[PDB]
RNA sequence: AUUGGGCGUAAAGCAAGCGCAGGCGGAUUGAAAAGUCUGGUGUUAAAGGCAGCUGCUUAACAGUUGUAUGCAUUGGAAAC
RNA sequence: GGCGAAGGCGAAAACUUAGGCCAUUACUGACGCUUAGGCUUGAAAGUGUGGGGAGCAAAUAGGAUUAGAUACCCUAGUAGUCCACACCGUAAACGAUAGAUACUAGCUGUCGGGGCGAUCCCCUCGGUAGUGAAGUUAACACAUUAAGUAUCUCGCCUGG
RNA sequence: GGUGCAUGGUUGUCGUCAGCUCGUGUCGUGAGAUGUUGGGUUAAGUCCCGCAACGAGCGCAACCCUUAUCGUUAGUUACA
C-alpha cells in the first residue's frame, strides 16, 4: 500500500 | 403467577373507564350485572367499525355510553342505516330501565389501546393465519404509529396439538421499577376447531411529567 | 537532518533476552548489558521512509490516529501535543468492537455530542443527582474515547510504541489491509505490521522524540508550520 | 446471489428444569460471479435465523477466480483428513459431485470438474474442505514471474 | 489402503536387548548393460475389449478393417 | 539428580569389569544399520531344597457392629516376608508416547571437558527440563530432548 | 357428565432473588466464550477500578398512599 487511494 | 397489569396501575393511576355510583345493594347489582353484558355484546358482532372502548356513566337511573370508535363509517353507513338497528338493540338489552342517549366521537391514538389489537389478533387467529407473519404484521402496525415496547405472546397451540415447542419474548422499555411507565394490557380467547388460543398484548405508551396520580 | 544520529546516544535497548529472531535484521551485536542494541543507519533509513509515506498520505488528509498508552511520561506528552495540535488521539486501552465498524463509533460520537448539548443546555433544573451523573459518564467515556471527534471516514494509519504491548488494537488494525508503523523492541512479526521502526522506550529521549517528529511530520502535512523536521536541537527529557 | 439455505440443525442447551433450544442454520450466498460467502446464525425463529445468516454471508463474501469457469490444473484439498478431489474436466461433460458439492460449484459460476467427497463429510468440514482445495490456486502468469524463467506455467 | 491408512488420549509398538539369513542403502572412476526403456522382426488364435464401416425395412445379432498390455531375438543408453 | 537397552539400584572397606562424554592433525579405509527365527536379560508374587520365627501378613479367629460382612476398626496368629539353589520367563514391563537415521525459531535450567580464569560472569562440545515460534492433531497439546518433518526395519490394528 | 401433558386464565413457589438476555465485534473448524469475569460498594447485573468488550432490555432504587416538622384553604354535630 505505498500510493494512497 | 403475576398481578394483571391493569389491576396494578389502574384504578389508582390510569383513568377509569366504567365510572358509576348509587346506592349498593338496590339496585346497583342490575348495573353491574348489566353493563358488562352490554360491553362484551358490544364487541362481539360490531368488530366492524373497531371501536375501542364505551365508558359506561350509571349514576342516578341513567346510562351515558361513551362511544370511541376509531372508524366510525361502519357505525354511519350510508344515511344512518346503521345506528337505527344499533339503537333498537341496546334498547332490547338495555329495556324500558333508563335512557340510551348514544353518542358518536372518534378516539385520538387508538393504536396504543391494545384493546382493538387484541380484536385484530383473535380475528386472525380464527382465520387461521401464520404466527410468524400475524406478529410480524402487528409489529409493522405498532411502528407504523411509532408507539414504545410492545411484547405480544400467545398461550396454546401452535396450528397443532400437544404443544413441544417453545416461545419467550421480552422486549421493549417496560420498566415497573419507575410507577410512571404507564403500561397497558390486554388479553384475548379467541376460539379455533382444536380449542382456545390465549393472545395477551402488553403496550407501553410512554412517561410523560406529573403523573403517579389518576387524571 | 531528518532522523540524525545526535540523539542516538541513548537510543538501543529496551529488555533482555525476550527477544524475536526474525528481528534480527534490523539490530546490531549485542554487549555484555545484554540489551538488545538497534543499527543506527537501517533505523535512519526506515525513519526517512516512515517520514515520506506519511507526509505523502496525511497531505491528502489520510485519517490518522494516536495511541499511546505508557504509564505516565509518554502518555502526558501525547496528550499535550495532541491537545496543542487538531490531531485524533487515543491516549488509553483499547476494549475493541470500535475500529472494526465505523458503525460502532458513528452512534458512540452521536451519543457523545447528545450529552455534550445536553449538559450544555442544563443547569440542575433536574436533579442534582442525574445531572453529576451525567457529567461523569461523560468524563468517563471521554478519558478514553474523547480525543477523536474529528474523522468522517475509516482510519489509513496507526502509530504505536508497541504492538505486542497492545496486540488487541493490532488485532483490530490486522482485519484492514491499512499500514501501520510501529517502535517494535525486538520481540514483534514483521508481517502483521507493514513499517518496521527498531527502537527501544526504555530511554525518554527515543520515544519522546520519536513521537514529537511523527507529531510534527503529520502537523505539516496537514499545511501548518514545521516545529521539528531539520532541527539539530535535541531537547532534553528524562522519564518521571 | 442465490440464497441457498445448505444446512438446519436443531440444537439445544440443558438446565435443571427446561430445555431451551438455539437451533441454527447454515446458508451461502454467491453470485455465481467470483463471490462467495457462508454464514451461520443460531435463534428462536426459523425466519430471524434465516435472515441473520443471509445477512452474516452477504458480509462474508471473498473474492474467488473466474478462469473458463475451472480449475486450470489438479489439487487435493484437505481439511483434516476430509480430501476433496479437483480434476480439471472438459466442456459439455456434466457435473459428477455431491449435492453440496454441486451447490457449491454452481454458486460459484465455474463449469464441471471430475471431484469426489471422500473424508470427513461433515456440512462445515465439506465447506472447509473446499475453500482449502480453492483457496491454494494461483495465476499461471503470476507463477510464471514467480521464477527466473518466464514460460506461463 | 504398493495410486488409496494409521499405531499418546477412539482398537492399533511384543518388556527390553544381541541378533543370522535377508532387506536397505555412504561420493567417485572402468567395463559388462546383468534390471531398465528404446529401435527392427517375430510370438500374442476364433469369438470378444477399442474405434471406422457394413446387412440387419436404425434397433437387438453378426461381419470387415486396424487396434488392447505382455514375451522371444537384435543395437544401444551410463542416468539410475 | 545419575547409572543401564528396558529391570532395578544409596552404611562402609576391598576384589575384576564394562559401558558414558569430549578433542583426537594418529589408525583399517567401507568393514554401516536394521533384521523372520534363535539367543540373553527380565520387577513383584507364587513352587520345590535348609536356616527363618525381628516385624508384617495371607488361612483365619476373637471382640465391635453392620436389617447387611471369607470385609471395614483393633488384637492372637499361619506359608511367604530375608539368605544360598533350581521351576518366575510373567505386569500401568506405561512416557497410555516402536526403534534407528539426518534436519528444522528463539528464551530460561543442570552438570563433565574446553578455556578465560577463584567455582563464581561467559560461551563451545554431550546427557539433561521448562517457557515458547512455525506446522499439525478435533482439540488436548507436541512443541529442534516432538506425539514435527521425511527414509529403513519388522510387529500390530479393520465394530463391539 | 369424563376430558388441566388437548388447554386459555388463575394461584403459592425459588423470590423480592439477582439472575436471565437483545444486537455488534473478537476468537472456535462448530456446542460456544468474552457481558455473565476478578477487587471494592450496595437489598441488588447500582456503579467504579482492571478489563474484548461494546451499547441496550429485563428485576432493582427513586414515580403511590399513612408517619414525623411546618405552611396552607379549612370548619361541626371538632377546639370551646
Amino acid at each position: 500500500m505505498g500510493n494512497f487511494d | 403467577q403475576k398481578v394483571n397489569s391493569n389491576g396494578l396501575r389502574f384504578g389508582i393511576n390510569k383513568n377509569w373507564i366504567s365510572r358509576w355510583t348509587a346506592n349498593s345493594h338496590a339496585q346497583t347489582a342490575k348495573w353491574l350485572i348489566e353493563d358488562e353484558k352490554i360491553r362484551n355484546l358490544f364487541f362481539v358482532n360490531y368488530r366492524n367499525a373497531q371501536v375501542s372502548n364505551v365508558e359506561i356513566e350509571r349514576t342516578q337511573a341513567t346510562v351515558d355510553v361513551f362511544v370511541y370508535a376509531a372508524q366510525p363509517a361502519f357505525l354511519i353507513g350510508s344515511e344512518n342505516k346503521n345506528i337505527q338497528k344499533i339503537t333498537k338493540q341496546i334498547k332490547q338489552i338495555i329495556g324500558r330501565t333508563t335512557n340510551l342517549d348514544l353518542t358518536i366521537n372518534e378516539i385520538g391514538s387508538p393504536m396504543l389501546s391494545a384493546r382493538i389489537i387484541a380484536r385484530d389478533l383473535a380475528n386472525a387467529i380464527e382465520a387461521r393465519v401464520p404466527l410468524r407473519t400475524a406478529m410480524r404484521q402487528s409489529l409493522i402496525k405498532v411502528l407504523k404509529a411509532g408507539a414504545n415496547g410492545i411484547k405480544v405472546l400467545v398461550s396454546g397451540r401452535l396450528n397443532g396439538a400437544e404443544i413441544a415447542r417453545d416461545k419467550m419474548y421480552i422486549e421493549g422499555n417496560m420498566p415497573l421499577s419507575t410507577l410512571r411507565a404507564d403500561i397497558d394490557y390486554a388479553l384475548e380467547k379467541a376460539q379455533t376447531t382444536y380449542g382456545v388460543i390465549g393472545v395477551k398484548v402488553w403496550i407501553n405508551r410512554g412517561m410523560i411529567y406529573t403523573k403517579g396520580l389518576n387524571r | 537532518s531528518l532522523a540524525k544520529l545526535g540523539e542516538m546516544r541513548t537510543h538501543v535497548g529496551m529488555v533482555k533476552r525476550y527477544w524475536n529472531p526474525k528481528m534480527g535484521f534490523f539490530i546490531e551485536p549485542e554487549r555484555k548489558h545484554n540489551n538488545d542494541h538497534f543499527v543506527l543507519e537501517l533505523q535512519r533509513q526506515s525513519l526517512q521512509t516512515a517520514y515520506n509515506y506519511v507526509k505523502e498520505v496525511a497531505q491528502n488528509n489520510g485519517q490518522i490516529l494516536f495511541v499511546g498508552t505508557k504509564n505516565d511520561y509518554v502518555k502526558k506528552l501525547v496528550n499535550n501535543i495532541a491537545k496543542r495540535v487538531d490531531v485524533a488521539f487515543i491516549t488509553q486501552r483499547w476494549l475493541g468492537g470500535t475500529l472494526t465498524n465505523f458503525k460502532t463509533l458513528s452512534i458512540s460520537i452521536n451519543k457523545l455530542n447528545k450529552l455534550v448539548e445536553k449538559q450544555a443546555e442544563n443547569a440542575a433544573d433536574l436533579t442534582k443527582k442525574e445531572n453529576l451523573m451525567l457529567s461523569r459518564e461523560i468524563e468517563r467515556l471521554e478519558k478514553f474515547f474523547g480525543g477523536v471527534k474529528s474523522l468522517k471516514r475509516l482510519p489509513n494509519l496507526l502509530i504505536v510504541d508497541d504492538p505486542v504491548y497492545e496486540k488487541n488494537a493490532v488485532a483490530e488494525a490486522n482485519i484492514l489491509r491499512i499500514p501501520v508503523v510501529a517502535l517494535c523492541n525486538t520481540n514483534t512479526n514483521p508481517e502483521l505490521v507493514d513499517f518496521i521502526i527498531p527502537a527501544n522506550n526504555h530511554q525518554p529521549q527515543s520515544t519522546c522524540l520519536l513521537m514529537n517528529l511523527l507529531a510534527d511530520a503529520v502537523a505539516e502535512a496537514k499545511a501548518m508550520p514545521t516545529m521539528f523536521a531539520y532541527k539539530p536541537d535535541e531537547e532534553i527529557q528524562i522519564e518521571i | 446471489f442465490e440464497e441457498r439455505i445448505v444446512k438446519l440443525k436443531r440444537i439445544s442447551k440443558t438446565t435443571k428444569g427446561g430445555r431451551n433450544m438455539r437451533f441454527s442454520v447454515l446458508v451461502v450466498v454467491g453470485n455465481r460471479k467470483g463471490k462467495i460467502g457462508y454464514g451461520i446464525a443460531k435463534a428462536l425463529e426459523v425466519p430471524n435465523a434465516i435472515k441473520k445468516a443471509i445477512k452474516a454471508a452477504h458480509n462474508s463474501l471473498h473474492t474467488i477466480e473466474i478462469h473458463k469457469g475451472s480449475i486450470y490444473h489438479e489439487v487435493i484439498g484437505r481439511s483434516g483428513a476430509s480430501r476433496v478431489l479437483l480434476k480439471p474436466a472438459p466442456q459439455g461433460t456434466g457435473i459428477i459431485a455431491g449435492g453440496a458439492i454441486r451447490a457449491i460449484i454452481e454458486l460459484a459460476g465455474y463449469s464441471d470438474i471430475y471431484t469426489k467427497n471422500l473424508g470427513r463429510n461433515t456440512p462445515i468440514n465439506m465447506i472447509h474442505a473446499t475453500m482449502d482445495g480453492i483457496l491454494k490456486q494461483l495465476s499461471p502468469r503470476r507463477v510464471a514471474i514467480l521464477r527466473n524463467k518466464n514460460l506461463n506455467e
